[PDB]
């Protein structure tokens, strides 16, 4: 399910300068662009090779939109800092996710534009793409300010045209890396903790994209309660790693299987500890 | 405010054989706010040529970074990742186990 | 390509 997402973060440093704006753009789980306002001469830079090609107008313009967005966020913080009568001396965070899910027919599936203040849902754009939702009274104040401006009109035109159109172009320009599926490489391990039990840990390595389901099963029955399951982590080279682990009483290792679902595999993989 | 303490994982890019070049990764996820200090250690002391990813965050708004460096493992050398944040009273030093 | 400019919150 192909996707482009931009992840903005504006943090106030009240007694040390203007707030810092940082933005990163992803196509699926592959980063392609950044903007850091603490960079020496701040500009939007390429972070993947399938967008390094883009001309000067492209990069000058993105930079131009980024600098103007950083000004609105500083302002947005300044305002919201007011709307909870918060001291002008604690640091505060505004976060935003904007982007596109693509469809089967190269069409729009779902557009996003959501925010959060101090790590918490503040205001979001609804599925229809012309109405908002707030979390408290303070985000009602914004909802009027955004309906007045007709923001949901100009975002709908963005994420129904530009985002889908330019996503399709990125997918085609970086086809060699963006539209391969590299399914997981797997093994299971056995570490004794005592005379009477052992951790069984199922490993998935070298996979892309990051969406993966690992589960342990005792005689068909999922062990959702007992399964320690680390967050998926990048390998550093474009691929991902994850494991799932379950403490089993020794003697019963053969009743356990590990089940694995990933885009790169057409069938579920079933895996066991063979001594 | 709403604050979340970092999960830290220290691992290599590929399974580590001695004398073969590889990358040491220290992945920090699920934290908030964003300000965070991270150093990678070799036998106790800091490593200097450390790179890092740009600040991003998950579905639940919590941040993640990757700090990584090329290295060449050795039976005797010990590695770790030091991690300071607001939610910690004291900097956490996490030892690289070799298990993958 | 990034979102277009919208009024502050
Ligand atoms: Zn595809
Ligand atoms: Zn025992
Ligand atoms: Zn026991």
């Amino acid at each position: 399910s192909h996707s482009m997402r931009y992840f903005d973060t504006a943090v106030s440093r009240p007694g040390r300068g203007e707030p810092r704006f940082i933005s990163v753009g992803y196509v699926d789980d592959t980063q392609f662009v950044r903007f850091d306002s603490d960079a020496a001469s701040p500009r939007g830079e390429p972070r993947a090779p399938w967008v390094e090609q883009e001309g000067p107008e492209y990069w000058d313009r993105e930079t131009q939109k980024y600098k103007r967005q950083a000004q609105a966020d500083r302002v947005s913080l300044r305002n919201l800092r007011g709307y909870y009568n918060q001291s002008e001396d604690g640091s505060h965070t505004l976060q935003r996710m904007s982007g596109c899910d693509l469809g089967p027919d190269g069409r729009l599936l779902r557009g996003y534009d959501q925010s959060a203040y101090d790590g918490k849902d503040y205001i979001a754009l609804n599925e229809d793409l012309r109405s908002w939702t707030a979390a408290d009274t303070a985000a009602q104040i914004t909802q009027r300010k955004l309906e007045a401006a007709r923001a949901a009109e100009q975002l709908r035109a963005y994420l129904e045209g530009t985002c889908v159109e330019w996503l399709r172009r990125y997918l085609e320009n970086g086809k060699e890396t963006l539209q391969r599926a590299e399914p997981p490489k797997t093994h299971v391990t056995h570490h004794p903790l005592s005379d009477h039990e052992a951790t069984l840990r199922c490993w998935a390595l070298g996979f892309y994209p990051a969406e993966i389901t690992l589960t342990w099963q005792r005689d068909g029955e999922d062990q959702t309660q007992d399964t320690e399951l680390v967050e998926t982590r990048p390998a550093g080279d474009g691929t991902f790693q994850k494991w799932a682990a379950v403490v089993v009483p020794s003697g019963q290792e053969q009743r356990y299987t590990c089940h694995m679902q990933h885009e790169g595999l057409q069938e579920p993989l079933t895996l066991s500890w063979e001594p | 405010m709403i604050q979340r303490t970092p999960k830290i994982q220290v691992y290599s890019r590929h399974p580590a054989e001695n004398g073969k070049s590889n990358f040491l990764n220290c992945y920090v996820s699920g934290f908030h706010p964003s300000d965070i200090e991270v150093d990678l250690l070799k036998n106790g002391e800091r490593i200097e040529k450390v790179e890092h990813s740009d600040l991003s965050f998950s579905k639940d708004w919590s941040f993640y970074l990757l700090y990584y460096t090329e290295f060449t493992p050795t039976e005797k050398d010990e590695y770790a990742c030091r991690v300071n944040h607001v939610t910690l009273s004291q900097p956490k030093i996490v030892k690289w186990d070799r298990d993958m | 390509r990034y979102r277009p400019g919208t009024v502050a919150l």
